[PDB]
């Protein structure tokens, strides 16, 4: 996954 | 206290579990599982947010863990921490  | 997490209502695991309800059928992880690492459905795409940190997680693929993923990105996160 990857961070907002 | 010394501590607040960003969404207070989202500290109930049962809230949090009830906000995947609209959870896409292309995303592959559980709302068990999310729910279970703090995280809460935002409503779009695949966006989760921790209720504790506040941090926010996209674009989930396969191998990905909530847990190993929430610890990566928020590692400074009291959720995380206090597991
Ligand atoms: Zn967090």
């Amino acid at each position: 996954s990857v961070p907002i | 206290g010394t501590i607040y997490p960003r969404n207070p209502a989202m500290y109930s695991e049962e809230a949090r579990l009830k906000s995947f309800q609209n959870w896409p059928d292309y995303a592959h992880l559980t709302p068990r599982e999310l729910a279970s690492a703090g995280l809460y459905y935002t409503g779009i795409g695949d966006q989760v947010q921790c209720f504790a940190c506040g941090g926010k997680l996209k674009n989930w693929e396969p191998g990905d863990r909530a847990w190993s993923e929430h610890r990566r990105h928020f590692p400074n996160c009291f959720f995380v921490l206090g597991r």
